[PDB]
């Protein structure tokens, strides 16, 4: 019995349903509510500059078209009949390369409510475009923001809300990354305009840091004990061209191979970014500590033990001195 | 073509008891292997069409158990009808059929 | 014909938009799964490659058919035409059906109202791993999927008695580990949209490592064999010492970067990188050694192995 | 209005025809005859394990409700006449991800013959898994298997067999073969019925058997380990006093042998059993630390750091000597295993 | 109730030609191709060729290349072989058969003996 | 229910095929873009990537409608019911046009009957480039497009504000990392073919790349490896291992950067600008390293200085410490002038 | 009033039309002919054994019931009427991987003229297969190739033809590859026998060869330069053997990382290039270099070493000319 009346409600609604026209089509703008939930943020790539995010984009609004009251249950329909409902056009402007899940069939929800509400679920994976400033890095934190906003629709036409102040986005504490940790999350809407006019938009935005532990155990320790192997050159006694020359050379070229290997990891970045300000750093060390002996063999050939000694104290300070003002500035 | 050797020309044995007639292809012949009787004076008749699979009307006492290129049909219990003339064919390639062996008490 | 006017029937006045007994009661789905094969476990995006045989039964009353046919064996063409349980897999990255030469699909239905829907996929689901043991570790990998849009109050999902028709493991494309054995849970989850019912296949994998043994263990031990070998070196052959001392580093550097290359962007310190960490302070302190000599070896060769048999047996024991 | 006698009959085909129920649905079992023709055998992917071919995937049933009696005995159709009538729904067992070529049109071409009897031929590039042993690994020969069947219809709603004779329904043109490292020996086809839980189902298997060429590894791994073994022994024939220069020789000799190590493994998909290189890596990872030693023992007894100038002075050392002949013998006689082994 | 008659005993003295008819009775004739088998007293069963009924296309073993010559009549159901320069090594048994799958041939015909003086 | 009237009125008897006045008179498509972001430039695939808003106003007498409201903001559906022009991007190899969540296509219909349809694209447009100057690359970029079937007798594209206000730019739309845009220049011509005659709508955006990765990446690296190949010249005689395994050593890291320097690039064939200084840096490390040669050749005690006969610096060492560094000096000077 | 009857006859046109049925059905075969305008050549990539091809393909074709006699223009009808057209199925038999261009909308064209003909055009790239002879690679002379061919239609029903002869095919001058440099192109009408008919084929075919000038920069001067670097012992004294030694075996590994490296991006292939030849070439006087030290201080230690190192000073750098000069006239 049920299952006969849920069909004669169900077609009279779509029967002489006009998806070209909006809720309240020539009249006030229709307030829509949207939910996410994350379920990942995939990757946050700094080569391609965008970071991929899988959520259960869900967006609810009125349709009075879609109102009935014989039932007293909320219909939650297969998920075809959205291409004969009016759905609410809305794109990321981030977004890069998205879509919406496809197996065992297309994930997309439509619970239609007694009171003309419908609820419209998609779970989306999403490459959203995150430009990320790099004069910090790896000690830096980027946002990086997916801008939610209608396309063909003004303000005059449709409103965008977070159903909840900041309940409306869920999921982002449990959500894990290899390499950053969301320190905070905002909520925004605005209006942009446009040439065409001015239309709703929302902003979710994450603020994620570096973990300094994964570049400590890849960078900085391996620059450090580089720099700390120049030194032990210093040690090395005068007329030993063969060992302190071989050791400052591979000194040098290791400097020049981690680098190079770091900025491949990189992409082509005209910064001079934390890191390369601390390879650089270490790049003058190395190099004068292998100055150190060019200038003793100069000395001796062109006090030489006295230069070995003030360089084997000074090296240390100056490099002690030139990491806590490196941090100092950076912490 | 593929040349098909049955290893027992002639074989003797009272009726029951166990009787293997064997059957070697001399290059590939997959599941593709049939066997036939013929008794003199008679067509040919399907016993065991594929490497195992037994064809329909067949008493259950014949089976065949193949390989690559080993194949076998063995009967379990020999019965007066079953003494006959045996024939392997293959199909894996354009037909090629077995010398023949035959059973006597 | 006799499956023509059946079929005509079943579907005219037929909705695919409302589940049977909508408004009446939830409607059960026992689901079956033929694992055909684990893929390749990528640890790298956290990540495996899985194919199966996905198999629903639900009760529809609508179709419901009396006749001599006791089933109605059919091809994919009537999977549109009738109510699908959608079923979306939680953690699947991205998963596909398969569609060459025709959409791997199959529908049966028997008289009393009994469908089966059984298709093949192929899904990159997630799965996590810890290295505090790496690369000996061990766990088990899920396989999560339930109804997107119908709650715990529309559709239902249990177990026929053939839990997983788990495949040959030989054929499995699963090289690192070996499957253990499979898990399998129904539970309960709470969500905005409603509290779903969800099904978690736990797959259990163990590791096997021979492949890494000789890329980065073995390597590692031998070229710290290498700097042992410079205290048997005489300390008047300065660049013979250097020189192999700057090699260990320059390599260990280098097995650190291909391990790291193979290893994702974890800010953890794995067993591996603690592997390389160790021989990489063994290599240093040989090359510090020879220094205060030319600015004790005896001692210096049998102490430094002492401790790395240590370390190799606290390596077996984590 | 020539045209309309036939676009006639392609009507009265088509009404009252179910694409859902088979040919002969209850009254009979529906034989398909299967052919392919291997356009291309695409690059084998040791790295995934599996293995791409580009095929005319010909199939052929008699479908009664598919007669016609016209002017033309066979119509020739393009695919959207094959859309709306029942053709099988063969899938590969072993097939992984697969492309259907739609360019220009769909590549399908649908034939039917006045009789009842249909040609529905199409072309793809099916991926398909050929599992591998590597035990033999590089000069190892591999039987990648194409096994295909209905997914829907068991062993008694349809079956499947090949046109021609079973060894002359695989072809492979001769032309096409884009093969690299491995080397296409011929096909073998069977057919059989797997077991299911859903029911008892008709294979046909086809075997396509590769063969690795040992041309590439050669110079590519094989060369520059035998040059790595050399320059160990190089060492031996330096005089004992160079410490740097045969230590230099030595621990350059076993970093180089170890990237090589690495470098020959990621050719390869991980797997828990050594292939045939890594015991040839191996042994080589052998003699060139057995050279370090070697040198190693002579420092010991290296009791004089001056040399000899043209007092004492440092002799030739006995190990050095020996080990100057017994090594690349030893090398020698070890190939003459290694290579009569695994080739033979 | 399928049974493949071949047509009666004859002989002929060498260099004449001589032609043997199969018949098919139940199966429909178009379907499955038609052997030709022949056997030696004493000997084992060699292939001579098959024709498709329907195209009408024949393939002959190697050996009996120009020797046999097969034609079909698919009005009558009929199947037919035709020899020429019969020789003492022509005497034999020839048989007619059926092929229903890639494996087996499914029935057989009853036999015509041939022989030359 | 009145709104719907009127858009079942404009769409009955509508035949999207044809053109607005096909026959009758030439359509003129006003063509506007506003750069929502200027992608990433693949120097090693010579082609970057932009994306846009693409909006296209055209007058069709056909939808022309008088009803309550002058503007129809219509759902991106009602597109394909409509006739649209066909327009492509000449040099596009691979384009998208979003359709997440719907498709990103905005349709207005005017009272009058202009339509404005806009839509989300993301073209990867080739860029034909000529790397001699490389890293101080200066490039313009080219963004044509057309009717792909109409011709110049039957459709044409004009801009409508004008040259440089029908481009515009998202000053936060700015993905390039390396380049640096400059402006945009926009023209229309007129490009035959086999096909007709067509209209073309050119737009230039001109780049400039930056020196601050390669100054990082390969130069500084260069420069250092020349003046690491200079401390030879300081190095003492005697050390004759010191100074060749410093030779060998810098060379070999000269060979290292050389092919690094081109694996950033394409494959071609032009010795760009880095080549010439790779080449003279490879030519200060291998004089360099002849250097000590030489300098070798001489010496024959062999001998370290002690406060019994030492060898003397080479007379080719001490110029070489003075003419080798101001060699560099002036080569620098000249080169750095040349591109500058 | 005019796009009124354009609408007329256009409806009259696609109304009956039986998209199953190609023109002539149960008729002479239909010639259809073919011009294409080459957009690009990019990706020329030995590694996958394919190049990746954009052109502007068109097909012309006479159909007697598109023909319309009150128009005096040519309909060009927008682009979703193909859907509701025959058009001729004609796949490319070497195509890895190809698509239509997408935006704005699906780049096709559709102009039906008066007396019948359609002229159909794409804008496709396509990844099409080429396998590529490596054995004088880099100064190797590739000739790819696009096999146009009916699928479903043999020469019974359909016939294929370049239209404008050799003119058909244009753009390819104006074509620039990194790395290539197509030098001619031809194009051929043939016609390839399937068991399953004879199907009418256009074979158009590039020969392209390669530039060595990249490849000097890349893998020749660093290995001359390193076989030159390797000579510099040779004017260094036998007693430094640590400085020798060092420059010996550091350019050997040289040899075999620029070796290995370049095999790197190369595919797998079981023949030896010229590249390989070369490097084989420098690895071996590299080699003989470190045995020329080898033999001297074996000597010494085992006036006239002298006299071996001095000859090995010239002979070494005149033995490794010859060696340039057969090498390049061999394969230049
Ligand atoms: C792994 C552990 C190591 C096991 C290797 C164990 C082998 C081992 O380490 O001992 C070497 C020993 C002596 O050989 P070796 O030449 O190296 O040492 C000589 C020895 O010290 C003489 O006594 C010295 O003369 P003298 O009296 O002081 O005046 C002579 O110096 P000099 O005076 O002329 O200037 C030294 O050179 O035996 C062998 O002859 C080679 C055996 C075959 C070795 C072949 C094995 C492959
Ligand atoms: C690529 C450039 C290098 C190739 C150019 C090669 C140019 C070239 O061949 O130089 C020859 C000459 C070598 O002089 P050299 O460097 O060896 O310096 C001394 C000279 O040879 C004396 O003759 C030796 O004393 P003696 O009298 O024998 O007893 C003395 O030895 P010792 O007594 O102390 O023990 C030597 O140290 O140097 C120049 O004339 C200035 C050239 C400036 C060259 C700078 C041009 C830039
Ligand atoms: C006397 C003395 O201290 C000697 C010891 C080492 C010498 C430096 C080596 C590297 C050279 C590179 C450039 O060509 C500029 C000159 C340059 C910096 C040299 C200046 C003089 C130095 C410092
Ligand atoms: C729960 C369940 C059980 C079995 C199936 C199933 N249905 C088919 C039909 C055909 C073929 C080839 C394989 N099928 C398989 C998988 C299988 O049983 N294999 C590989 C031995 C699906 C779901
Ligand atoms: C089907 O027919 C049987 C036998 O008449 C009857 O018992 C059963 O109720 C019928 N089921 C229906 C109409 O659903």
């Amino acid at each position: 019995s049920n299952m006969s009346l849920v069909k004669e409600t169900v077609d009279r609604l779509l029967k002489g349903y006009d998806i070209r026209l909006r809720p309240d089509f020539g009249g006030p703008p229709v307030a829509v509510g949207m939910n996410i939930d994350i379920a990942s943020i995939d990757m946050v790539s700094e080569v391609n500059m965008d970071y991929t995010l899988t959520m259960y984009f869900q967006q609810a609004w009125r349709d009075k078209r879609l109102s009935y009251n014989v039932i007293p249950l909320n219909l939650t329909l297969d998920n075809r009949v959205a291409d004969q409902l009016w759905v609410p056009d809305t794109y990321f402007l981030n977004d890069k390369k998205s879509f919406v899940h496809g197996v065992t069939v297309k994930n997309r929800m439509i619970r239609l409510h007694p009171d003309g509400t419908v609820l419209y679920g998609l779970r989306i994976t999403t490459t959203a475009a995150c430009m990320m400033d790099l004069r910090r890095y790896p000690l830096d934190e980027q946002n990086c923001t997916l801008e939610i906003e209608s396309y063909g629709y003004t303000t005059d036409d449709i409103e965008f809300y977070w159903r909840g102040d900041d309940n409306a986005v869920t999921g982002v504490t449990k959500i894990e990354l290899p390499q950053f940790s969301i320190v905070d999350y905002k909520l925004i809407t605005k209006k942009v305009v446009f040439s065409t006019g001015s239309y709703p938009r929302l902003s979710l935005s994450f603020k994620l840091k570096r973990n300094i532990g994964y570049f400590i155990l890849q960078t900085y320790m391996p620059s450090i004990l580089i720099t700390i192997l120049s030194w032990v050159s210093f040690w090395i006694n005068y007329d030993a061209s063969a060992a302190r020359v071989a050791l400052g050379i591979t000194t040098v070229l290791t400097m020049t191979t981690i680098n190079t290997h770091l900025r491949e990891t990189l992409p082509k970045i005209p910064y001079v970014k934390a890191i390369d300000m601390y390879l650089m750093g270490c790049f003058v060390f190395v190099f004068m500590a292998l100055l150190e002996y060019a200038l003793v063999n100069y000395i001796f050939f062109g006090d030489v033990n006295a230069i070995d000694r003030w360089s084997r104290i000074f090296f240390p300070v100056v490099f002690s001195f030139f990491n806590i003002v490196y941090w100092l500035y950076y912490v | 073509y593929i040349v098909m050797t049955q290893s027992p020309k002639s074989m003797s044995m009272s009726l029951g008891e166990r009787v293997t007639l064997s059957c070697r292809a001399s290059e590939y012949v997959g599941s593709y292997v049939s066997w036939y009787q013929q008794k003199p004076e008679q067509s040919p008749k399907l016993l065991i069409y594929g490497a195992s699979n037994r064809y329909t009307g067949v008493p259950d006492r014949f089976a065949g158990s193949g390989s690559a290129t080993d194949f076998t049909l063995t009967i379990t219990s020999v019965q007066a009808e079953d003494l006959a003339d045996y024939h392997c064919g293959q199909t894996y390639n354009y037909p090629t059929f077995g010398g023949g062996t035959k059973l006597e008490i | 014909g006799d499956v023509t006017v059946i079929l005509n029937n079943l579907l005219e006045g037929y909705d695919n938009k409302l589940r049977p007994d909508i408004g009446v009661k939830p409607t059960l789905i026992h689901t079956d799964m033929y694992v055909n094969s684990i893929g390749p476990v990528n640890a790298i995006n956290m990540e495996y490659t899985i194919d199966i045989f996905f198999a629903q039964t639900w009760y529809d009353r609508r179709l419901k058919f009396n006749s001599t046919i006791k089933v109605l064996r059919l091809n994919s063409n009537m999977v549109g035409k009738i109510w699908i349980p959608d079923t979306f897999f939680r953690n699947s990255k991205k998963a596909d059906a398969h569609w060459i030469t025709t959409p791997n699909r199959m529908l049966r239905i028997w008289n009393d109202g009994r469908v089966l829907y059984t298709l093949r996929l192929t899904i990159d689901a997630e799965c996590q791993l810890q290295l505090h043991n790496f690369p000996m570790d061990e766990h088990s990998c899920p396989l999560e999927f339930s109804s997107y849009g119908y709650p715990r109050e529309e559709i239902v999902y249990q177990w026929k008695r053939s839990s997983v028709e788990v495949g040959d493991t030989r054929s499995w494309r699963l090289y690192q580990f070996s499957f253990v054995g499979l898990r399998n849970t129904t539970e309960v989850v709470k969500t905005t949209s409603g509290d779903y019912v969800v099904m978690s296949v736990y797959f259990d994998l163990s590791r096997r490592m021979g492949y890494f043994t000789i890329q980065t263990y073995i390597p590692c031990t031998l070229i710290v064999v290498l700097s042992w070998v410079s205290f048997w070196i005489n300390k008047d052959a300065v660049p013979a010492r250097t020189s192999l001392g700057i090699t260990t580093v320059l390599t260990m550097t280098t097995l650190s970067t291909i391990a790291r290359k193979s290893l994702p962007k974890v800010s953890y310190v794995t067993a591996m990188d603690l592997f390389v960490s160790v021989c990489f302070i063994f290599v240093f302190s040989a090359l510090v050694e020879y220094g205060t000599l030319h600015y004790m070896d005896s001692y210096a060769r049998i102490f430094f192995p002492t401790a790395f048999c240590l370390f190799n047996l606290v390596y077996w024991v984590s | 209005d020539n045209t309309t006698v036939f676009t006639r009959i392609l009507d009265r085909l088509l009404d009252g025809y179910d694409n859902r129920l088979r040919p002969g649905l209850g009254e009979r079992v529906t034989e398909v005859k299967t052919d392919i023709f291997v356009t291309s055998f695409g690059p084998v992917s040791d790295h995934d394990m599996e293995y791409t071919i580009d095929v005319f995937f010909r199939q052929s049933w008699k479908d009664e409700r598919l007669k016609f009696k016209g002017p033309m005995t066979v119509l020739r159709l393009n695919n959207l006449m094959a859309s709306k009538i029942w053709t099988p729904d063969t899938f590969f067992h072993n097939g992984k991800k697969s492309v259907a070529h739609n360019m220009t049109m769909p590549n399908k071409l649908l034939r039917i013959t006045e009789d009842g009897t249909l040609l529905y031929t199409m072309r793809l590039t099916v991926r398909a898994e050929c599992p591998m042993h590597l035990e033999d690994f590089p000069m190892d020969a591999h039987a990648c298997p194409l096994k295909f069947g209905s997914y829907a219809y068991t062993r008694a709603e349809v079956v499947y067999e090949w046109t021609r004779e079973p060894a002359r329904s695989v072809v492979v043109a001769e032309d096409g073969s884009r093969l690299n490292q491995y080397d296409l020996l011929g096909q073998t086809v069977d057919s059989g019925i797997v077991q299911s839980s859903t029911g008892e189902y008709v294979v046909m298997t086809t075997h396509f058997h590769l063969k690795r060429k040992i041309g590439y590894f050669v110079i590519q791994t094989y060369l520059p380990c035998i040059m790595t073994v050399i320059l160990s022994q190089v060492s031996f024939w330096l005089n004992r006093e160079s410490v740097p220069a045969r230590t230099v020789f030595g621990v350059t000799t076993v970093l180089t042998m170890t990237t090589l190590s690495i470098s020959a493994r990621n050719s390869l998909p991980k797997v828990a059993y050594a292939t045939a290189m890594d015991w040839f890596i191996a042994v080589c990872y052998a003699f060139v630390f057995s050279a370090l030693i070697e040198f190693a023992t002579v420092n010991y007894f290296t009791k004089r750091g001056y040399a000899w100038d043209g007092k004492t002075f440092n002799s030739v050392s006995k190990i050095d000597r020996l080990s100057r002949i017994a090594f690349p013998l030893l090398f020698g006689i070890f190939n003459l295993v290694y290579w009569a082994t695994y080739l033979n | 109730e399928i049974q493949l008659q071949q047509s009666g005993p004859e002989l002929v003295k060498p260099g004449t030609s001589v032609k043997v008819s199969c018949k098919a009775s139940g199966y429909s004739f178009t379907d499955y191709n038609m052997y030709w088998v022949k056997q030696s007293h004493g000997k084992s069963l060699e292939w001579i060729g098959y024709i498709d009924p329907y195209n009408a296309d024949t393939t002959y073993n190697r050996e009996f290349k120009g020797k046999a010559t097969l034609t079909v009549d698919k009005s009558s159901s009929t199947a037919f072989m035709h020899l020429n320069s019969l020789t003492s090594e022509d005497s034999a048994v020839y048989y007619c058969a059926r092929k229903r799958n890639n494996f087996y041939f499914d029935y057989w015909g009853q036999g015509t003996p041939l022989t030359v003086s | 229910t009145i709104f719907t009237r009127i858009l079942d009125r404009l769409l009955d008897g509508y035949d999207n095929r044809l053109r607005p006045g096909l026959g009758d008179a030439v359509t003129e498509v006003k063509t506007d873009i506003y750069v929502t972001s200027f992608g990433p430039v693949s120097d090693t695939d010579m082609e970057y990537t932009i994306d846009v808003f693409f909006r296209q106003t055209w007058h069709d007498e056909r939808l022309k409608f008088d009803g309550p409201m002058k503007i129809l903001p219509l759902n991106n559906l009602l597109a394909s019911k409509i006739w649209t022009p066909d327009t492509f991007f000449h040099n596009g190899k691979k384009s998208v046009a979003h359709n997440m969540t719907t498709p990103n296509k905005l349709l207005r219909l005017v009272d009058n009957g202009t339509l404005l349809y806009t839509m989300r694209l993301t073209i990867h447009a080739e860029c034909p480039m000529h790397l001699e100057d490389f890293p101080m690359d200066v490039h313009a970029c080219p963004l044509k497009f057309g009717s792909y079937a109409y011709t110049k007798a039957e459709v044409i594209y004009s801009w409508t504000l004008g040259k440089n206000k029908s481009v515009e730019v998202a000053q936060d739309g700015s993905r390039l990392n390396q380049y640096d845009l400059l402006g945009h220049v926009v023209g229309t011509e007129i490009i035959r073919s086999s096909t007709g005659e067509y209209v073309v709508m050119t737009t230039h955006f001109h780049l400039k790349r930056k020196i601050g990765y390669f100054v990082i990446q390969t130069y500084l690296p260069c420069i250092m490896t020349v003046i690491l190949s200079q401390v030879s010249f300081w190095l003492n005689r005697e050390s004759v291992p010191a100074r060749t395994v410093f030779g060998v050593t810098t060379v070999l890291t000269m060979t290292t950067l050389s092919i690094s320097a081109r694996n950033s690039l394409p494959k071609v064939a032009y010795a760009t600008a880095m080549d010439w200084f790779i080449a003279v840096c490879y030519a200060f490390v291998f004089s360099a390293l002849i250097e000590f040669a030489t300098v070798n050749y001489f010496t024959k005690r062999s001998w370290a200085w002690e406060g019994k006969t030492y060898n003397s610096v080479s007379k080719v060492d001490k110029i070489s410490r003075i003419i080798f560094p101001v060699l560099f000096a002036i080569f620098n000077l000249v080169y750095w002038a040349t591109y500058v």
